[PDB]
């Protein structure tokens, strides 16, 4: 039982790595991500003078 | 000292209506217009 999960670990530390490598380059890398805005207009008066 | 309006001159017409949409002319973002030109000539006076 303990024996597993305990083992169960170590054995898929392997892992640990991959992972770990993805929210560097992931975060290293990624997407632009957008505003959703424009519920009314933004509306104002416009010419000074 | 007689007045005569020139090139230098202004004509200025004040405008009011009752309709509708004029009612509604109140918070302006912008005003546009196609108008056509008039021709004002002077008429006779005569000094007895």
């Amino acid at each position: 039982m303990a024996s597993l999960i305990y083992r169960q670990l170590l054995t898929n530390s392997y892992t640990v790595d991959l992972s770990d490598e993805i929210q560097e380059i992931g975060s290293t890398k990624t997407q632009n991500v957008t505003i959703n805005l424009g519920p009314f207009a933004q509306t104002g008066y416009a010419p000074v003078n | 000292r007689y007045e005569v309006i020139k090139e230098n001159s202004y004509v200025y017409v004040d405008y009011w209506d009752d309709s509708q949409a004029f009612r509604n002319m109140v918070y302006v973002r912008s005003l546009a217009a196609n108008l056509n030109s008039v021709i004002c000539t002077g008429g006779d006076y005569s000094f007895a």
